[PDB]
């Protein structure tokens, strides 16, 4: 159950904004339930496979370009590449979404929605889940700053020993060179003393 | 001979002379004298070479008698 | 770090073991002589 929220601004009332929660089980193939809505009344319908089918042949186009524009259309992902405008008749619940582009408009999307009883419920129901994805974002968000400042921490403190490593790689070379030269140093004075003492006889 | 260049090779593979570094030419050019010979510069020994240094010197450049520096 | 630690302590027992069997060789004339 993938449920997403959009902002609508009607045609026939630009001033009021409505919004718009379309939710699907697996994929938006398979179907969807919409529900609009603008503070003071609802509407709810359904889409299933077998209207969005009917959409796709009559519009004449492949079944994945037509899914992408309507999940473009209706989750508002779209970007500057169209406007869309959608228009719901309060006293018909025939609702529908077009795409306009050079003075020109398609009718892209048509549902015929129904009125719910009571529109609490559902305003409770939308508040709720933006709520509680505001509160498991904030303690995502916070949980993975506080890891980002543990990983800072340790590169801090990795960094500082390879510093140090590099720092003390040539003084073990150079006190490992010194001290084979004083052993051998060593050794050449004895043989020599002992040089000395064979050649003596 | 400085590079080792084949003729180097066929020559120090016959055994019977001693190559030696250019470098030691120049230092007899620099102290206006002759330098003894000495492990540093040699490319190869002659087997009198070889004979008179194997008391003298290890197999390797080190010395036996006089201290070394680094 | 290793790798140059390996080697120049090899070539560092190499050249002990030399100077040790030199040693060794020279005092055994001794008794000899």
């Amino acid at each position: 159950m993938e449920r997403k929220i959009s902002r609508i601004h009607l045609v026939s009332e630009p001033s009021i904004t409505h919004f718009l929660q379309v939710s699907w089980e697996k994929t938006l193939e398979s179907g969807f339930v919409i529900t609009l809505t603008d503070g003071h009344s609802a509407w709810t319908g359904t889409v299933s496979e077998s209207e969005i089918s009917q959409e796709a042949d009559d519009m004449a186009m492949e079944k994945g370009k037509y899914v992408g524009e309507l999940r473009k259309a209706l989750l508002s992902g779209a970007g500057p590449a169209d406007v869309y405008t959608f228009n719901f008749s309060k006293e018909s619940c025939y609702f529908f979404f077009e795409k306009n582009l050079k003075d020109v408009s398609f009718r892209l999307g048509s549902f015929n929605l129904e009125k719910v009883e009571n529109p609490a419920e559902v305003i409770r129901e939308l508040i709720c889940y933006c709520l509680d994805t505001i509160a498991e974002n904030q303690a995502k968000n916070e949980h993975l700053q506080k890891e980002n400042e543990r990983l800072l921490r340790d590169w801090n403190d990795v960094q500082g020993r390879f510093e140090k490593c590099v720092s003390a790689k040539e003084a073990l070379e150079t006190d490992l060179y010194k001290r084979f030269i004083l052993v051998l140093n060593e050794k050449k004075t004895k043989i020599r003393s002992l040089h000395n003492k064979l050649l003596n006889a | 001979a400085g590079s080792e260049n084949i003729r180097v090779k066929n020559i120090i593979l016959s055994n019977k002379h001693d190559v030696v570094k250019p470098a030691w030419l120049l230092e007899c050019f620099k102290t206006k004298s002759f330098v003894p010979w000495q492990p540093r510069f040699m490319i190869h020994m002659c087997p009198s070479t070889k004979e008179h240094f194997a008391r003298e010197y290890d197999c390797y450049g080190d010395s036996y008698f006089i201290d070394t520096d680094l």
